[PDB]
């Protein structure tokens, strides 16, 4: 996916 | 940038007429001390040479940059 | 192989403030 | 060839003069080129030493072959750029040859 | 570079001091320029003895005044400089 | 003598083979001692290091231990911190991309052992943007971590706090530069800085500050576990440790295997990877550390063995030690040349010597390739090459002028032959 | 107390801890050869122009950038620090364009002083040259910047000095073009400054292009009386009319600086 | 009147030099010369300018040509080169 | 590099985060350092891309506004790096590695295929706006030479048809199997796996005293 990375950044945030 | 013409003292005569001439408009100048400028190594050597030749003498004094103090690593500090 | 006249080219350099034509 | 003048100003022909003859003003023309508005050659003040011929970088100032210019009236010497320019078309045939026989030399 | 003969600059330099030794009056700051010339600079009075002993001696014959000259530096007191150079 | 043993081996996941995430990590017992080493000290971290006498993994070679010890002074009120650059641009260095994707647990407590030894409150990771699939599996693993409480305040059950954060790299080799690695992190252009305000002491947001490779965090944690004898002991004198060879080009099955540093380099293609391409004879050149160090040619090829002390005797650098081989069968003028357009088209330009200077090697390399240049501008290129080698503010001017080094030094007669190729068809 | 003992040469000043390699050259009275450091504006080391020699070092070191330790004689006239500028100027000169009759920068230049006496006699880069795209940054400065040595002092002054923080560089490798992305004239008071600062002859003055030469500028140094500041100023007048104004320095009224109005 | 303009008005003394003389102007004046000049079109992005001939011709220069909007002019010739 | 205002790539092209990429983005700068939006601008900068490949200056404008820093900081950090795009992107946007290691192991021979496949030159989109081909250098994995990263696809140790056949997958369809089509798995030996062919030692193995 384009975004998973950074949706998997928000979740340690 | 270069500091190697800001060394030593010269004492300039003052600046007089220099009027466009007619026939091809090259500059012309009356006065003979214009493009006079001696140089003098000390300003008490240059204050020397007025009195004895008798021309007027209004001496600067020499203005040198005030030590700066620099440093890469301040300039990286985030905080200022 | 087989009386000219000398004069300034560049124009005037200092333009003069030309009276007001108006009266006051 | 164009017709454009050769000369762009640089004015180094005028530092290196050791008579003080070349006097040379100028301003951007319109063309947003660099040109002399006024390039004086004292013919009576030059010496004719051939250094402002070596000097120019496009070579624009040469010294043409005539020598035959000898003058009724002491103004008529004094050449303005419109008279050099006209000289420059009158023996520009003549000055190329020139130049191209002696350029490999200098 | 100039083809310097060190030769030279050492034979002069010993004549230097020669002089300044001959002549202790009248005679400062002798020196042999690196171009391999000697330049001997004598106080003012020492004008007539300096040349006369080079003019007249076995050792030092210098018969003929090649100039006189006179650089003027405006800062130095004694504005100027006479300079006799002799063969 | 290489020939490491499995068991020795450190990371046991590499070609995978085991679960990269946590409960294949388990398996692993990566996390094994982390709460004792910590509770030990991080005086006790560093002896385990200065014993191990580890050598950076990243292409610069330096004690690990005593770049860690430099910011192990006392804190002056900043927070200090860890930079991990898992950017890795430099052709050869797959193996980076390794512990990334395969074994990411590895790194995570590699950057919390490692970061009690400097007192670090967070660490950061720029893995490259081109890896993006490589990111998104290291977070799932960071978030596996903390889920646990391995990382975190009060990391481990343990007094110490860490946070490690990924950053996204955007296709830059320049970007991992140790001064430009924090620029990028600090946001602005990756442009190097000067050494004298020393990364420890000016790092990122003005916060003491320290980079290392991923490899050299990825072993720390294994080595204090081991031991820095166990470690020290495979290593020969000042070299020491097993490092990742990556051995890509002309070679039967190009691999990347972690077996013993100081292994013949005609033995490391011949018993493990894949013999040379062609066979041991057909091998016009070996690049033992990647673009940056010069090429060896065979001749040297098997005498020397692949340490940092052995390559700089030979006048080359152990680097990333990525293995690059050529047959016989390549145009190494065009070969070298393509890395100097690999380094045109990406240095910063801030230096005036990289910038005109590569920009200057890559035309006439160019022109060296088709022949067109004449014998004399060889040399040239040399003088050339040495004028960029120390007036750069980085050290890719110094990577940039060694390949064409090498290139004049072992093959000058093939470039005059090209030179004498192109002159007599006119 | 505070007073690091440094050779230059061997004159062994004593220097301030914290001062640059360069500094201690200026209090012997050595000048290092430099492009991209001015004294009020940050130190960059983007030219390398001023790599000297400390005693006992590998490498030549930045003058500008290290701060001088205990000790550490600089050698700035070796053997050495000679090839650290006789083949730094190989690399300037080399992507820069022969327009030396049009720059107006033509005696004005620290570039080629630096190469006419720190430089090399001749060049041996027979490959191309590269051509950047003179843009627009306003009605006052000319920038012909192909003539750019990316020495950074502009960004730094329209970020230092003035505040405008709009120059910038674009790019990188040699095709890193200091100059606005999108064209946004730079229009701040101050302006005119980055003429002054910038030793090449890129970006001059629009008005002042083609006027004169500056070994003809016959040079009096005056008062501004544009605004009440009264910065020291300089008039370079040839034949009889003034051609430029151009700052000249007082500590305390303009270091350097003069206004847009006032030029 | 010449290709800079100098010129005597009628109040202008100074004008009297050329009174049953000649002045010395030019045709061929310059200044639309080049303008009649064609766009030296080209393929590259850069182009150089020897001013034609090489040592009898102008330091050579490179012109970028980039962009369309502008056909770059070499400072020396005032030749303007259509991309 | 210079913004030569488009009616297409100029800010009439209005850009605005999506509610969902706003939310992206306030995590990134808690990621960073408190009181420091700067270093937020390459993954702020990132994400316009991820919203969309063109990026014009419009997009950047807007970074700079949400990360509040000078508009220039933005244009410099774009310029800078070849990840962004400030021109528009193909859906694609295959990029091939042609650095020596690749090229040494045949990178070329791929690029010549593929140059066929798409019917189109080097260094632009395909007419169909689907594909767009770049010669970019190392993208790592080197081991694995003849690659060619689409999106992330990473394809490595590629064979010339294979990627034609990939191309295909990727006309017709989608996710073509990203990775190393090889038989090989992610880097090993082809051999094997001589590194470590045993069972990898358990927890505490051999640890250390102390
Ligand atoms: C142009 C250039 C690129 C570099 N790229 C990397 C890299 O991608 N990864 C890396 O670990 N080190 C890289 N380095 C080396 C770093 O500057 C630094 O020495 C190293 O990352 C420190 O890690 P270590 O001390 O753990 O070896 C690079 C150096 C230069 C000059
Ligand atoms: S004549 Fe030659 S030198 Fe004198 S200005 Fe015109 S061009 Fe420059
Ligand atoms: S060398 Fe100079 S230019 Fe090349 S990268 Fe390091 S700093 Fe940027
Ligand atoms: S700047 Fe202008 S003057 Fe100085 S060198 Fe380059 S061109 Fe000649
Ligand atoms: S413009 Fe003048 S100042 Fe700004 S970079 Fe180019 S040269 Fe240095
Ligand atoms: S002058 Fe030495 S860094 Fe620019
Ligand atoms: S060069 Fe193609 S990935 Fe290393
Ligand atoms: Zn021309």
């Amino acid at each position: 996916n384009t975004y998973t990375f950074l949706d998997l950044n928000l979740d340690l945030s | 940038s270069g500091v190697n013409n800001t060394k030593k003292w010269k004492m300039e005569f003052d600046t007089r007429e220099r009027w466009e001439n007619p026939l091809m408009g090259w500059a012309s100048t009356a006065d003979p001390l214009s493009n006079m400028v001696l140089t003098f190594s000390a300003k008490e050597d240059a204050i020397a040479f007025a009195e004895k030749n008798g021309w007027s003498y209004d001496v600067e004094e020499k203005k040198v940059p005030k030590p700066k103090s620099k440093s890469y690593g301040a300039n990286f500090s985030w905080n200022k | 192989p087989t009386q000219y006249v000398p004069y300034s080219t560049t124009r005037k350099k200092i333009h003069e403030w030309v009276p007001p034509s108006t009266p006051y | 060839p164009s017709g454009e003048e050769r000369c762009i100003a640089c004015k180094l022909c005028e530092a290196i003069c050791p008579a003080q003859a070349i006097t040379i003003e100028a301003e951007p023309r319109a063309d947003g080129s660099r040109r002399t508005t006024r390039y004086d050659i004292d013919m009576t003040k030059c010496i004719y030493c051939g250094f402002c011929q070596e000097a120019c970088p496009v070579d624009a100032i040469v010294e043409g072959p005539n020598f035959e210019f000898s003058t009724e009236t002491h103004e008529e010497l004094l050449y303005n750029k419109e008279k050099l320019l006209n000289n420059g078309d009158k023996w520009e045939a003549e000055i190329a040859a020139n130049i191209q026989a002696d350029y490999l030399y200098r | 570079v100039r083809p310097r003969s060190d030769v030279t600059h050492k034979q002069l330099s010993a004549f230097g001091e020669y002089v300044a030794e001959i002549l202790p009056k009248y005679v400062q700051q002798v020196q042999v320029s690196c171009l391999d010339e000697l330049e001997i600079c004598i106080h003012p009075d020492g004008v007539i003895p300096t040349l006369t002993f080079l003019r007249d001696h076995t050792n030092a014959q210098f018969k003929s005044l090649a100039d006189l000259t006179a650089v003027d530096v405006p800062t130095r007191q004694n504005r100027f400089e006479i300079v006799y150079n002799l063969l | 003598f290489g020939s490491l043993k499995d068991e020795d081996r450190i990371f046991t996941n590499l070609y995978g083979r085991h679960d990269w995430r946590l409960k294949g990590a388990l398996r692993r017992g990566d996390w094994y001692k982390t709460k004792e080493i910590l509770l030990k000290g991080p005086d006790w971290i560093l002896g385990e290091m200065k014993t191990s006498g580890l050598r950076g993994r990243g292409g610069a070679g330096f004690p690990t231990g005593l770049k860690w010890s430099f910011m192990n002074k006392p804190s002056d009120g900043r927070p200090k911190y860890l930079v991990v650059n898992a950017d890795e641009g430099e052709p050869g260095t797959c193996k980076d991309r390794e512990i990334m994707r395969h074994d990411p647990h590895k790194l995570v407590e590699g950057c919390l052992v490692g970061g009690r030894a400097m007192g670090a409150r967070a660490a950061y990771i720029y893995i490259r943007g081109e890896f993006y699939n490589e990111a998104s599996n290291l977070q799932v693993a960071i978030r596996e971590a903390y889920e646990a409480g391995l990382i975190g305040k009060n990391a481990c059950g343990s007094d110490y706090d860490f946070d490690v954060f990924v950053v996204r790299g955007a296709g830059a080799y320049i970007c991992g530069e140790e001064t430009a690695l924090i620029e990028s992190i600090e946001g602005k252009q990756g442009k190097p800085r000067l050494k004298p305000p020393f990364p420890a002491d000016v790092g990122v947001f003005g916060c003491p500050t320290t980079v290392a490779n991923v490899e050299t965090v990825a072993v720390s944690p294994t080595i204090c576990r081991r031991g820095g004898t166990w470690f020290a002991g495979f290593g020969r004198e000042r070299n020491s440790g097993t490092k990742l060879f990556n051995i890509s080009g002309h070679v039967n099955h190009p691999c990347t295997v972690e077996e013993e540093m100081s292994v013949p380099l005609k033995e490391l293609i011949e018993k493990h990877a894949g013999g040379v391409t062609g066979g041991w004879d057909n091998l016009l050149a070996v690049i033992p550390g990647g673009s940056s160090t010069p090429l060896i040619p065979k001749s040297v090829c098997e005498t020397v063995l692949m340490d940092f002390d052995a390559l700089v005797q030979a006048q080359t650098g152990l680097g990333t030690a990525a293995v690059i081989v050529m047959d016989r069968s390549t145009d190494i003028v065009k070969a070298i040349a393509r890395l100097i357009e690999f380094y045109k088209h990406e240095s910063c330009g801030q230096c005036t010597p990289c910038r005109e200077g590569v920009d200057w090697m890559n035309k006439v390399m160019a022109r060296f390739v088709k022949g067109d240049a004449r014998p004399a501008e060889i040399d040239s290129l040399w003088e050339i090459s040495k004028q960029i080698e120390g007036h750069t503010i980085c050290a890719l001017g110094d990577g940039a002028a060694w390949p064409v080094q090498g290139l004049i030094r072992h093959f000058r007669p093939e470039l005059e032959d090209r030179m004498q190729r192109f002159a007599q068809q006119h | 107390s505070n007073l690091i003992e440094v050779f230059v040469d061997g004159q062994s000043v004593m220097v301030e801890p914290g001062t640059t390699v360069l500094q201690a050259c200026e209090k012997v009275g050595m000048q290092i050869p430099r492009f991209c450091y001015h004294e009020r504006l940050s130190v960059a080391g983007n030219c390398r122009m001023c790599l000297v020699e400390i005693e006992k070092a590998p490498k030549v070191v930045a003058a500008c950038a290290m701060p001088v330790m205990k000790g550490w004689n600089i050698l700035t006239n070796s053997e050495k620090s000679k090839k650290a500028r006789e083949g730094v100027m190989e690399f300037l000169l080399a992507n820069h364009p022969l327009d030396c009759p049009i720059c107006d920068q033509g005696g004005e230049c620290d570039l080629q002083d630096q190469s006419m006496m720190f430089g090399s006699d001749r060049s041996r880069f027979l490959e191309g040259k590269r051509a950047v795209e003179d843009k627009n940054i306003g009605p006052l400065v000319k920038t012909i910047m192909t003539r750019c040595i990316q020495c950074t002092r502009c960004i730094r002054f329209a970020s230092e000095i003035a505040g405008v923080d709009d120059l910038g560089t674009t790019g990188r490798g040699n095709d890193m073009q200091v100059g606005t992305y999108i064209e946004k004239m730079f229009m701040s008071e101050l302006s005119g400054n980055v003429i002054d600062i910038c030793p090449v002859g890129a970006l001059t003055s629009k008005p002042y292009a083609f006027t004169a030469r500056p070994w003809e500028t016959r040079k009096t140094e005056s008062i501004d009386v544009m605004d009440a500041v009264g910065s020291n100023i300089v008039v370079s007048t040839r034949t009889g009319e003034v051609m430029r104004i151009l700052p000249r320095m007082h500590e305390d009224i303009n270091e350097e600086w003069i206004s847009d109005k006032t030029r | 009147i010449t290709h800079t303009g100098q010129v005597y008005d009628e109040k202008d003394y100074r004008r009297v030099r050329f009174v049953d003389r000649q002045k010395e102007v030019n045709e061929n004046f310059a200044i639309d010369l080049i303008a009649q000049q064609p766009v030296n079109e080209v393929e590259h992005r850069i182009i150089a300018c020897d001013g034609g001939g090489g040592a009898l011709g102008h330091p050579k220069v490179y012109i970028n040509l980039d962009k369309e909007t502008k056909t770059g002019t070499c400072g020396y010739c005032g030749l303007q080169f259509k991309q | 590099f210079v913004h030569r205002d488009t009616p297409e790539n100029n800010p009439d092209t209005p850009f605005d985060f999506t509610p969902e990429n706003y939310k992206r983005i306030e995590a990134i700068v808690k990621n960073y350092p408190e009181g420091h939006q700067a270093a937020a601008v390459l993954p702020v900068l990132d994400l316009a891309q991820r919203q969309n490949g063109w990026l014009p200056i419009s997009a950047m404008n807007k970074v700079a506004e949400v990360l509040q820093v000078p508009p220039m900081r933005v244009y410099e950090v774009a310029t800078f790096y070849t990840m962004y795009n400030r021109k528009p992107v193909g859906k694609y946007h295959i990029q091939v590695c042609t650095t020596t290691p690749c090229m040494l192991r045949d990178s070329d021979s791929i690029l010549e295929t593929l140059q066929r496949k798409l019917g189109i030159k080097v260094g632009e989109t395909t007419p169909d706006k689907l594909f767009t081909l770049i010669e970019v250098e190392c993208l790592g994995a080197c081991v694995n030479a003849p690659m060619v990263q689409i999106n992330d696809n990473y394809y490595e140790d590629l064979t010339p048809k294979d990627i034609e056949e990939i191309i295909d997958e990727l006309k017709a369809g989608k996710v073509p199997k990203p990775g190393p089509r090889s038989g090989r798995f992610c880097c090993e030996p082809a051999g094997g796996l001589t590194s470590l062919t045993e069972p990898p030692k358990g927890p505490g193995f051999g640890v250390q005293a102390g």
